């Protein structure tokens, strides 16, 4: 089908260029059927559009006013992408930036409803640098799994920017996983905890390994966590 | 510029009830333009209603929009626990070229009251080589969301020191979790003892304590 792929996590310092890029597959960047959209969504503003580009004999860009003039939005027909510029951010841009397909057409118009999403890019515009996570088990106690439950998890602690992912066994165990909001410590380096219930008749013929992957900072680790 | 005000912010409501929410737009959205999402946490939002009421493809009947001129309407017939989402309206004017977004409305699913399982975890022995102890405290899948979670070290309660962060309402069973940290230099942690986590909640007919003995 359709597929928009968008780039990782990315920080970007005050005053600098945040450049991301979404990858189509399924349709063409130049397709006459459709338009290509960025959008970026963040708690205190909610969701914004930011422009659009298509081609119609000619490329077209359309761009929201609150960013006209320091936003470009561009085709790479050898690449099938559109790519976002964004000159001169602030921390009023730090954001979760989305690219979107629209190719619904009522009585001749575009209307500009968003069919097909990409995953989104989580943007942070601050100044320190990327610091990748510690890793520590979290691991019950032999008497809170004498119940038929046991919980396990993983501390993700330390780590600059936003976001880490964290799967449990390589994305083999996801039933009763919960993964936290991270919160900021006064250091300014953020934490987070994942956890998993478990039957405890597994803990001894089941291994349990965390898979934490914070992109900005290139750093894996697969933690295993033995009660 | 077309302003879309979403009302109400929140809802909190039982499966089987109907749902309506209400788009009201500053001026005159025309019906080919007036759209409806759903957003699930940590999703892309994904097209609902277009048109102001035509159901996107694959959509389930319960989901309906209707309205016209400034004031738009979607619908849950019967609400389900998967609907736990945020619903936006979103408007495209042609001329100027503008396109906005409402605010939302979070839907969340009204429950039976549901005990938290609390589990406390230890300083792992890496970490403390490090010079900091985190000390965890999790309470799982209970409702509704008001818990109160307070630690204590060798009996004396503890303020100041801890941090915690709650889960989005499960899409399945509609519960929260939470996890408390308790953060201790490891030169303090190494002075005390007894290690614990008391947890109050409409569920529980009294307080639950989760402990530990430090090297125990």
């Amino acid at each position: 089908q359709v597929q928009l792929q968008q780039s990782g996590p990315r920080l970007v310092k005050p005053s600098q260029t945040l450049s991301l890029t979404c990858a189509i597959s399924g349709d063409s960047v130049s397709s006459s059927s459709a338009v290509w959209t960025w959008i970026r969504q963040s708690p205190s503003r909610g969701l914004e559009w930011l422009g659009r580009t298509y081609y119609r004999s000619k490329w077209y860009d359309d761009y929201a006013v609150s960013v006209q003039g320091r936003i470009t939005i561009n085709p790479d027909t050898s690449k099938n992408q559109i790519s976002l510029q964004l000159n001169s951010v602030t921390p009023d841009d730090t954001a979760v930036y989305y690219c979107a397909r629209s190719s619904i057409n009522i009585f001749g118009v575009f209307v500009m409803a968003m069919d097909v999403w990409g995953q989104g890019t989580a943007v942070t515009v601050s100044s320190p640098s990327t610091k990748g996570p510690s890793v520590f088990p979290l691991a019950p106690s032999s008497k809170s799994t004498s119940g038929g439950t046991a919980a396990l998890g993983c501390l993700v602690k330390d780590y600059f920017p936003e976001p880490v992912t964290v799967s449990w066994n390589s994305g083999a165990l996801t039933s009763g996983v919960h993964t936290f909001p991270a919160v900021l410590q006064s250091s300014g380096l953020y934490s987070l905890s994942s956890v998993v219930t478990v039957p405890s008749s597994s803990l001894g013929t089941q291994t349990y390994i965390c898979n934490v992957n914070h992109k900005p900072s290139n750093t894996k680790v697969d933690k295993r966590v033995e009660p | 510029e077309i302003v879309l005000t979403q009302s109400p912010g929140t809802l909190s409501l039982s499966p089987g009830e109907r749902v309506t929410l209400s788009c009201r737009a500053s001026q005159t959205v025309y019906n080919s333009y007036l759209a409806w999402y759903q957003q699930k946490p940590g999703q892309a939002p994904t097209l609902l209603i277009y048109g102001t009421s035509t159901r996107a493809t694959g959509v389930p009947d319960r989901f309906s929009g209707s309205g016209s001129g400034t004031v738009f309407t979607l619908t849950i017939s019967r609400l389900e626990p998967e609907d736990f989402a945020v619903y936006f309206c979103q408007q495209y004017s042609t001329s100027p070229r503008a396109l906005t977004f409402g605010g939302g409305t979070k839907v969340e699913i009204k429950r039976t009251v549901a005990a938290p399982s609390v589990f406390i975890f230890p300083p792992s022995d890496e970490q403390l080589k490090s010079g900091t102890a985190s000390v965890v405290c999790l309470l799982n899948n209970f409702y509704p969301r008001e818990a109160k979670v307070q630690w204590k070290v060798d009996n004396a309660l503890q303020s100041g020191n801890s941090q915690e962060s709650v889960t989005e309402q499960d899409s399945k069973d509609s519960t929260y979790s939470l996890s408390s940290t308790l953060t201790l230099s490891k030169a303090d942690y190494e002075k005390h003892k007894v290690y614990a986590c008391e947890v109050t909640h409409q569920g529980l007919s009294s307080p639950v304590t989760k402990s530990f003995n430090r090297g125990e």
